[PDB]
RNA sequence: CUUUGCGUGUCUAACGCAAGGAAGUUUGAGGCAAUAACAGGUCUGUGAUGCCCUUAGAUGUUCUGGGCUGCACGCGCGCUACACUGAUGCAUCCAACGAGUCCUUGGCCGAUAGGUCUAGGUAAUCUUGUGAGUAUGCAUCGUGAUGGGGAUAGAUUAUUGCAAUUAUUAAUCUUCAACGAGGAAUGCCUAGUAGGCGCAAGUCAGCACGUUGCGCCGAUUACGUCCCUGCCCUUUGUA
């Protein structure tokens, strides 16, 4: 069984492309994004958690509304009812096509042979490319609707669509952009 | 004599006191074979002071910890004031505060 | 997709605890009215119930919810009195650059309800016991209208 | 409709809900613009734009005197007069004329407290070294 | 009659579920578990039901009596309870080889093993218990 | 657009401050590569550049 | 007349047993020990730090 | 920015105008409109209970989130 | 016990990873703390003290009153903020550390503070199961410096004290500024930790925006490194 909110099913479904594949916790799965658990002993306990727990999780921010994940539940909740609404198939189908091209593929390095601090080209790992993802997908949802009359929910829902597409008008996929416009010229 | 009941404190600072104690008014009254229970071992009452350690303000403001413990502990009997008189006034420990009450 | 689960049985509706406590103050609250008896303070205007609030109550029956919430709270804790509901409509005072605390409740307005179901005699003392309970007739009154409100 | 608004001599704005459209006028503030809005029997789900020629002649008669309409004294802003010796209620332009007299009465009395409003520092007794600095 | 009452433990909750043979009604202090706000962690109580299966609980019926922690906690507390509960059922009176599915089953899915994490306590020149305050310099 | 390889062993680790990590890679052929975050064996990560081959060390 | 104020409360009315000193006097369960004088004696009163 | 009114014009043709829209909440009515968003919450609680529009989840007291009706 | 399995090593000392287990970083967190010292600080903690000062027209002592709080302006620790993951009004129901010869239940009066008449407590017994607040549910507000923000200021009612003015606080009404995420610089921190949210104790007649402990809600990101800033040990150079 293992649903999300009890409407949605875990069961079916499937990681979009190779690599980022195993990294994320599909397959079995929880009913709540929610678990207090013990993830940080071991360094990689952090892709055992399912990703909507990870966005949840890391959706607090900053120091004013840190915690009180009762409330993320609530807003997340929310956001996979709007991804159903428009374009509706799985919200988590959208949400994992999302986050496989949310994060950087290359990333700049400083390495200077002593002395100086000298860029260099560096391809990004596949753990650090869903770390990426899901911190650049909140921040556009934070930023677009910090001083809007425009609920957080709707941003989420918004920017995971986005994100999917390759409309580039998201926060996130600017910023992966930007990166590998400097990642580009570092090489 | 009288059917009484009597349940008589016991409170120090350390544990090894109040350890032979326990033991030896037990001991004490099964001579006698009294109707005796086992000794109620109530929450200990840790006091606590914390004053920094320097006499003036200078250096990092470091701070003591210092403590008490109190014990208090409770032996049960159902037995007449005349003959727990001999158990208690024999076998006095030093520095071991102790009452004993009917009721 | 619809929600799942029940429990094994399909929930009994006797007694109070079983009902929804929000739901229970929105039908009893209108039964106060429709009834007549309770019976109205002169100070209704002014109040906010509370030292630490800075506004006044919006909804104009903020008395009958709060004469229908004390009176399901006696059958959750029996024995209680001013003080102890002083404590229950607590809240964060703001202090104002400084930083937050609690603050007790209104005692007029809490201490009033009670002396309008004493005279019905819903709730009583108790005199020489610390502390105001509900009798008889005051658990048929609620448990009545238990029923009534999930049907 | 009523874009815009005055009553009592200064300017009550429309865009705003009936009770904080009335904290606009100066001596007045959020928890007795409820009493006025309650005892005028006014909708408060109405707007502030709006307002009707009954609901304004009401709210300048409780304005005026509201020890008329049963406001228990100590709602009021100016609390025994200390002139005429009344529970007294100042509105609008009234209250700068009332805080142009009660400083320049302790000007000429000469007080401490007096000399504080004439140089201009603060006068609650708050340590001023460091704070209100900038002036 | 047949008795088992079983505890678990989040944080400084405590949750003590007395369960007997009965209709098939789970309760906290007397509440419905349709209640327990906050009721987002509502789904979160049906755990042990959801696993296992209604039609096992319904032989039985289930008390919890709960204290300490605050509101999260409380429903670990409870998450515990129920599932430690309906395992420590079989090791009295139901057959025993069945325990070993009931359990592993839900060790499959810490319903049963309680996690220790406590507040580790303050120390003194600074705010927390590791943060400090703020060095000056010059 | 991006090709796909899988990490046969970390090589070791690289730079100044030791964030940047160095891996021996295999193509789906080998060759060492520099990769940002936490890396193992028994791993595969995309790379736009098949060729360019970073330094021994 | 002359040589007494009221003295009743505050810092002022009560000082050290040991010393004589005022400042850092430590009053919980009635010790009135000044705090330079309370640490050096502590040991030998019962009080034992540890943790 | 803002209307603050009904605007009784707008009236006739908010009858039409939001049963078209995919997304129903507090902020596509004044998307659609020029009004702040409470007038959208007495508007879509007048659509439910006169008009057609129907909850996507029983509800929340926070955000809104409903449906075109679909008939 | 790093027990068992497989790697890693002159397979010696011991590391890594996986399984099992309440727990496998020495299981987590503290106390205790060497030899040398530094012209560190403290004669204002002391009946610990040498020397000097002064000793009745006093630097002893003590009484009335003021002052340490005085403001063109720099610098350091903190608090509350800038909002809609929010503010406000109603309802729901959960902690642990204390602490009292003062802590305060119960009943009446009062918008409030608070008062008044009884009443339990030398305390696992009474206050107290301290119905704590972030939280949850249902409403109104609508991006406006607005209801975010609560400084600044007038007027009134109680409380502690022998005395409240330079206002000890707590209330009630008003008064409604700066501030739209903070320039260069730079601090703290690796799991029940950060941060946020309260509570209790210490000083205390009265006063916490402070410190010391206590729980609750509970994340992100490393598991490496010698680039910056310091540290320890070798070889090396020195006027």
């Amino acid at each position: 069984e293992a649903k999300l909110f009890g409407r949605w099913s875990y069961d079916d479904v499937n990681v979009s492309d190779l690599s980022l594949v195993d990294y994320i916790a599909v397959k079995a799965c929880v009913f709540v994004p929610h678990t207090a658990g013990r993830y940080q002993k071991k360094r990689f306990r952090k892709a055992m958690c399912p990703i909507v727990e990870r966005l949840v999780n890391s959706m607090m921010m900053h120091g004013r509304n840190n915690g009180k994940k009762t409330l993320s539940v609530r807003i997340v909740r929310h956001a996979f009812e709007i991804i159903h609404l428009m374009t509706d198939k799985n919200p988590i189908q959208v949400f994992v096509n999302a986050v496989e091209n949310g994060g950087p593929r290359e990333d700049s390095t400083r390495i200077g042979s002593a002395g100086v601090v000298r860029r260099q080209a560096v391809d990004v790992s596949p753990l650090r490319r869903v770390n990426q993802a899901i911190y650049l997908i909140c921040t556009g949802a934070r930023l677009a609707a910090f001083r809007n009359i425009k609920t957080i929910a709707e941003c989420l829902a918004d920017e995971i669509m986005n994100c999917a597409k390759e409309s580039s008008n998201a926060y996130a996929i600017k910023k992966k952009d930007e990166i590998e416009r400097v990642a580009k010229a570092n090489r | 004599q009288r059917l009484h009941r009597i349940r008589i404190t016991l409170t120090s600072k350390d544990l090894k006191s109040i350890e032979r104690v326990c033991t030896e008014l037990i001991n004490g009254a099964k001579e006698k074979n009294l109707q005796v229970a086992g000794p109620v071992r109530l929450p200990v009452k840790t006091l606590r002071i914390t004053t920094r350690k320097s006499p003036c303000g200078e250096g990092t403001n470091t701070w003591d910890r210092f403590e008490l413990r109190i014990y208090k502990r409770l032996i049960d009997l159902h037995s007449p004031s005349d003959v727990v008189k001999q158990i208690t006034s024999i076998n006095i420990d030093p520095g071991v505060e102790v009452e004993v009450t009917i009721i | 997709p619809a929600y799942l689960y029940e429990t094994p049985l399909e929930t009994r509706v006797h007694t109070v605890k079983d009902v929804k406590a929000d739901a229970f103050i929105a039908l009893y609250a209108n039964h106060l009215k429709k009834r007549g008896r309770f019976q109205l303070p002169k100070w209704i205007d002014y109040v906010k119930t509370a030292h630490a609030k800075e506004l006044a109550p919006y909804d104009p029956d903020w008395l009958y919810i709060r004469a229908a919430a004390i009176l399901r709270h006696l059958y959750i804790r029996p024995d209680c009195g001013v003080g102890g509901f002083r404590k229950v409509f607590s809240c964060r005072q703001r202090r104002g650059v400084r930083p937050n605390h609690t603050s007790k409740a209104s005692g007029k307005i809490i201490r009033y309800i009670l002396q309008q179901f004493e005279e019905m005699g819903l709730v009583e003392s108790d005199p020489e016991k610390p502390g105001r309970r509900l009798t008889k007739n005051g658990q048929r009154e609620l448990d009545v209208i238990a029923r009534q409100c999930a049907k | 409709f009523q874009h815009i608004l005055r009553i009592l001599n200064t300017n009550v704005d429309g865009r705003e809900k009936v009770v904080v459209a009335l904290t606009a006028i100066r001596g007045i503030g959020r928890r007795v613009s409820n009493l006025i809005c309650k005892k005028a029997d006014i909708d408060t789900n109405k707007r502030a734009g709006e307002l009707t020629a009954d609901e304004i002649s009401k709210v300048v008669a409780i304005a005026s005197t509201p020890q008329q309409f049963k406001i228990p004294t100590w709602f009021l802003n100016r609390q025994k007069d200390v002139k005429d010796g009344k529970h007294k209620h100042v509105v609008a332009n009234g209250l700068d004329t009332v805080w142009r007299e009660d400083l320049e009465r302790l000007k000429k009395m000469r007080l401490h407290r007096g000399l504080r409003h004439y140089w201009g520092l603060k006068v609650r007794g708050q340590h001023t070294k460091t704070t209100g600095r900038h002036g | 009659k047949k008795r088992v009452q079983t505890f678990g433990r989040k944080k400084n909750a405590v949750a003590v579920a007395l369960c007997t043979q009965g209709k098939g009604l789970l309760r906290v202090n007397g509440c419905p578990l349709e209640h327990l706000q906050p009721e987002a962690l509502k789904v979160k109580a049906f755990e042990p039901l959801l696993l296992l299966g209604k039609e096992r609980f319904q032989d039985v019926d289930i008390r919890v009596r709960v204290s300490g922690g605050g509101y999260v906690a409380q429903i670990y507390a409870i998450r515990q309870a129920i599932a430690k509960a309906v395992v420590a059922f079989n090791q009295k009176y139901v057959d025993e080889a069945t325990k070993k599915e009931v359990r592993d089953i839900l060790v499959a899915y810490s319903l049963i093993v309680a996690d220790p994490r406590r507040c580790e306590p303050k120390k003194f020149g600074g705010p927390g218990a590791r943060a400090r305050y703020q060095k000056s310099y010059r | 657009q991006p090709k796909l390889a899988k990490v046969e062993k970390v090589l070791g680790r690289t730079g100044s401050r030791g964030g940047v990590l160095q891996v021996r890679v295999t193509f789906m052929r080998s060759l060492i590569r520099n990769v940002k975050g936490p890396v193992r064996e028994g791993d595969i990560l995309a790379l736009l550049e098949t060729e360019r081959e970073a330094r021994r060390l | 007349l002359f040589n007494t104020r009221p003295k009743k409360f505050g810092p002022g009315s009560r000082q050290c047993r040991v010393c004589f000193n005022r400042h850092g006097m430590v009053r919980k369960y009635g010790l009135m020990m000044c705090r330079q004088c309370f640490r050096e004696r502590a040991n030998q009163i019962g009080f034992v730090k540890y943790r | 920015n803002h209307s603050v009114l009904f605007d009784k014009a707008t009236y006739d043709k908010l009858l039409a105008d939001i049963p078209k829209a995919r997304l129903i909440t507090p902020h596509t009515v004044c998307e659609r409109l020029k009004v702040n968003a409470s007038l959208a919450r007495q508007a879509i609680r007048y659509l439910k209970d006169q008009g057609l529009i129907k909850i996507v989840g029983e509800h929340h007291h926070s955000q809104y989130i409903y449906t075109r009706n679909t008939s």
